[PDB]
């Protein structure tokens, strides 16, 4: 989206992320990812590989 | 025989070791961490996950 994003005024920044990677032979347990709306699905877990 | 440059943000595991060497009394057992070794090397035997 912008790779150089200046903080708005309507925005606080919480913080930054770095970028979580799964190697070819890893997985890793999301819990509380968001559906397809967008809404954190809490309780729930994912599982993600590949 | 490559040499390229240390691109920003890529890093060496453990750098330059060695290549692996082996004779008629030497082996490498090998624990095949990721499934899938089917064009590996030019065995073409398709080695599971840590067979």
């Amino acid at each position: 989206d912008t790779e150089a994003h200046v903080p708005d005024v309507y925005e606080e920044v919480l913080g930054v992320v770095p970028i979580t990677t799964l190697g070819p032979r890893h997985y890793c347990v999301i819990l509380d990812p968001m559906g397809p709306d967008g809404k954190n699905q809490l309780g729930q877990k994912r599982v993600v590989k590949g | 025989e490559k040499s390229f440059f240390l691109q920003p943000g890529e890093r060496l595991e453990r750098g330059i070791q060695d290549v692996y060497v082996l004779s008629e009394q030497q082996g490498l057992l090998l624990k095949a961490l990721q499934p899938l070794e089917e064009g590996e090397s030019e065995e073409k035997v398709s080695h599971q996950a840590g067979d």
